[PDB]
């Protein structure tokens, strides 16, 4: 199977550089042509750099946007493909993949992509969320739908479980939104009326980028 | 550098049909046109290379065709697992560009959304703060609008919505609608309440709480 | 056309 393992995405400051690595396996490594294609928040795909394989001279082709600020290199012994990034823009933040190219005079394609490492490129400060519990109106079914809002964090990503996540059907943790740079989202879980609240329920969010965990208890109003 | 203009952006199907999906081109790329599939969670995935070669691996019910300026994929019966956004990509000259992707999606009956709305935390209040959400879940089709009201007035300002992915198991959509105001604003008032209008009611689906309650 | 393609 050919294997393309990309590492090294972070929270990075513009003007700051950064490394990506992407170890490969599978195949006669060498022999082929390397590149490195990122997607955007709003999911363009992009290509960034390109180094060509033994048979096909070698050499290493940039778009305009990153000539100057990125290096792509190969270290054909440790089957490594690496990414220089300097000079780094907040226009830069994406997931960045690894991929092969194919065989032959019909090969310039993308054969194979790897799984992704992202980067992120803001002078936007870490902020760890704030967790809010949802529930229901004191004066407000066979099913009950309680929730989290998480406000107030940056960078992306938070995840959400439901009772460590022995409730998993049944949930929807809602696509963060960007206001004044920061991030706000919310997840709700549906439940039956005779667990809630004779049953705890409990959101549990994790903020990686602040070393953030909270449990908040839904409890009823009044 | 070469412009690749995807048609249709958006496109919903029901598995069974058949789709032809274009991409044209600024200038001519002679064949040295691609095609990949990307589904959520994943990474791309090569369908189809130089116009209409084929891959081993991909099912023989995806087709490229097309020269020159104007290609096709076809997808002859689409199933299930094929859902998910379709980029094509040019390598007949630096740089190497991408069309900006048709997100294929799942059509299916439609379905009524579930809607709750839930009041300020005490913890938010504490803060300043007053954020309202409302929770429109597991409807079918995407088009849908919330309305909010406070005290019965309509309120524009401060609303913001966030939208799911399509459903992997009932491909329906869910949506949030968060009202945030100042504590004290939320506090001169009494009843809030979001309106949701779908194609599968005649009349809005209305929840609402108040203060006295 | 580039001319990407492995050749051994």
């Amino acid at each position: 199977e050919v294997m393309l393992v990309e590492s090294g995405g972070g929270l990075v400051k513009p003007g700051g550089s950064l490394k990506l690595s992407c170890e490969a396996s599978g195949f006669s490594f060498g022999f082929y042509s390397l590149s490195w294609v990122r997607q955007t928040p709003e999911k363009r795909l992009e290509w960034v750099a390109t180094i060509a394989g033994s048979g096909v001279g070698g050499q290493t082709y940039y778009p305009d946007s990153v000539k100057g600020r990125f290096t792509i290199s190969r270290d054909n012994a440790k089957n490594t493909l690496y990414l220089q990034m300097s000079s780094l823009r907040s226009e830069d933040t994406a997931v960045f993949y690894c991929a092969r190219h194919g065989e032959g005079k019909y090969g310039s394609n993308f054969a194979y992509w790897g799984q992704g490492t992202t980067l992120t490129v803001s002078s936007a400060s870490t902020t760890p969320p704030s967790v809010y519990p949802l529930a229901p109106g004191s004066a407000a079914n066979s099913m009950v739908t309680l929730g989290c809002l998480v406000k107030g964090y940056f960078p992306e990503p938070v995840t959400v479980t439901w009772n460590s996540g022995s409730l998993s059907s049944g949930v929807h943790t809602f696509p963060a939104v960007l206001q004044s740079d920061l991030y706000t989202l919310s997840s709700s879980v549906t439940v039956p009326s005779s667990t809630w609240p004779s049953e705890t329920v409990t959101c549990n969010v994790a903020h990686p980028a602040s070393s953030t965990k909270v449990d908040k208890k839904i409890v009823p109003r009044d | 550098d070469v412009v690749l203009t995807q048609s249709p952006a958006t496109l919903s199907v029901t598995p069974g049909d058949s789709v032809s999906l274009s991409c044209r081109a600024s200038q001519t790329i002679s064949d040295n046109l691609h095609w990949y599939l990307q589904k959520s969670h994943e990474s791309p995935r090569l369908l189809i290379k130089y116009s209409s070669q084929s891959i081993s691996g991909i099912p023989s019910r995806f087709s490229g065709s097309g020269s020159g300026t104007d290609f096709t994929l076809n997808i002859n019966s689409v199933e299930t697992e094929d859902f998910g956004m379709y980029f094509c990509q040019q390598t007949n000259s630096w740089p190497l560009t991408f069309g900006a992707g048709t997100k294929l999606e799942l059509k299916r009956t439609d379905a009524a959304p579930t809607v709750s709305i839930f009041p300020p935390s005490s913890e938010q209040l504490t803060s300043g703060g007053a954020s309202v959400v409302c929770f429109l879940n597991n409807f079918y089709p995407k088009d849908i609008n919330v309305k909010w009201k406070i005290d019965g007035s309509e309120r524009q300002n401060g609303v913001l919505n966030s939208w799911t992915d399509q459903d992997s198991k009932d491909s329906t959509y869910s949506m949030s609608s968060t009202l945030t105001l100042t504590k004290d604003e939320y506090e001169r008032h009494n009843s809030y309440t979001c309106e949701a209008t779908h194609k599968t009611s005649t009349s809005p689906i209305v929840k609402s709480f108040n203060r006295n309650e | 056309a580039v001319g990407l393609g492995a050749v051994f």
